[PDB]
């Protein structure tokens, strides 16, 4: 019956502010402390802040102290996280979590129930097509690729030889850089004997910018 | 500050243990250690609290214990749906709460495979664009959990590293990618760079040099 619903997440520019909320039901909200926990994409859980049942005690992680404030409005069964001076390092899914302990100002845990989270992505970037660079064969089987760099937003899709080449192809998940732009790589393994004869071209589609790029990948000058 | 193994694996039906190593301020100072299970694309769920208690509805094959500054979660009779990320957590002296680094638990469902590593130096076209990315592509490994370390010459490098979390390939083995972003000056100012990938307690290292091809 316990349910927790976060909201208020979205795209925000660095330095700006944003206010997350977490609505609670199925238990006496008035009797329990509440935590905020965040998780950067593909990373570990990071505890953010805690507040006691009546808001008398609040504590913060060092990474957010001074910039984030936690509060609650017991009349609306809602927990809030006020985020200020946002940086790219704050990009994460933000979870609210109920503390197990009944009416106490000690907040030692455990985290009892979790919401499903709200995504906050802090980026100053606008719609931008990608730059594509070759990953040429050098050092039989050979790995070739093209590096799809500095685009926004997701997604980018990649094919090889206009789709004719499928065996051995893997396109990796994107990476989010400091600058707020995405990058990825697509790879394919080839017989080395074909490198001198067969043409290899990766086809990069970025519909959000209405940009298609075909990049020829040739062997390196040594 | 709580240290967990990056990867723990076992065959179906077997018993595994995940260690959580903290300090006299964390795991050693209080009996407030918890364990959380997180399946892909979902929210954590409490498995064990106060070192060794189980919420009702949590299978009794999960068990928690503590000794000194090290807490331990034990999963008996491994089942495929036990495959998830596991995090320990504890109250600290700093009147905060901290999570462990996290452990991917793999229930072995295919043969183990050591990673194949290919390291790409920056392309001439990228350097002419006044950028330099080293691309370390890790493929054909199982279980799908690696840790990547970078070296410039022989000393480690932590600034500018980005690593994807492993996902399955066409051949249903795992692949991951790691990037070292540096300036073209940085690239030429060193003798060699190395990508080291640790997998199942063993490390494979590949090295590129600006003067080779």
């Amino acid at each position: 019956q316990v349910q927790l619903v976060e909201s208020g997440g979205g795209v925000v520019q660095p330095g700006r502010s944003l206010r997350l909320s977490c609505a609670a039901s199925g238990f006496t909200f008035n009797n329990y402390g509440m935590h905020w926990v965040r998780q950067a994409p593909g990373k570990g859980l990071e505890w953010v802040a805690v507040i006691s049942y009546d808001g008398s005690n609040k504590y913060y992680a060092d990474s957010v102290k001074g910039r984030f404030t936690i509060s609650r409005d017991n009349s609306k069964n809602t927990l809030y996280l006020q985020m200020n001076s946002l940086r790219a390092e704050d990009t994460a899914v933000y979870y609210c979590a109920k503390d197990k302990r009944f009416i106490t100002m000690i907040l030692v845990g455990p985290f009892d129930y979790w919401g499903q989270g709200t995504l906050v992505t802090v980026s100053s970037a606008s719609t931008k097509g990608p730059s594509v660079f070759p990953l040429a064969p050098s050092s039989g089987t050979a790995a070739l690729g093209c590096l799809v760099k500095d685009y926004f937003p997701e997604p980018v899709t990649v094919s090889w030889n206009s789709g004719a080449l499928t065996s051995g192809v893997h396109t990796f998940p994107a990476v989010l850089q400091s600058s707020g732009l995405y990058s990825l790589s697509s790879v394919v393994t080839v017989p080395s004997s074909s490198l001198g004869t067969q043409t290899y071209i990766c086809n990069v589609n970025h519909k959000p910018s209405n940009t298609k790029v075909d990049k020829r990948v040739e062997p390196k000058s040594c | 500050v709580l240290t967990q193994p990056a990867s723990v694996s076992g065959s179906p039906g077997q018993s595994i243990t995940i260690s959580c190593t903290g300090t006299s301020s964390d795991v050693g100072g209080y009996n407030y250690v918890s364990w959380h299970q997180q399946h892909p694309g979902k929210a954590p769920k409490l498995m064990i609290y106060d070192v060794s208690n189980r919420p009702s509805g949590v299978s009794n094959r999960f068990s928690g214990s503590k000794s000194g500054n090290t807490a331990s979660l034990t999963i008996s009779g491994l089942q495929t749906e036990d495959e998830a990320d596991y995090y320990c957590s504890s109250y600290t002296s700093s009147t905060t709460n901290v999570f462990g680094t996290g452990t991917k638990v793999t229930v072995l469902g295919q043969p183990k495979a050591a990673p194949s590593v290919t390291l790409f130096p920056p392309s001439s076209e990228e350097l002419q664009a006044n950028k330099a990315t080293l691309v370390c592509l890790i493929s054909d490994f199982y279980p799908g959990a690696v840790t990547v370390a970078w070296k410039a010459d022989s000393s480690p490098v932590k600034a500018g590293v980005e690593t994807t979390t492993p996902s399955k390939q066409s051949n249903n083995k795992y692949a991951a990618s790691s990037y070292l972003s540096l300036t073209p000056e940085q690239w030429k100012s060193h003798r060699s760079y190395s990508c080291q990938v640790t997998h199942e307690g063993s490390t494979v290292e590949k090295t590129v040099a600006p003067t080779e091809c």
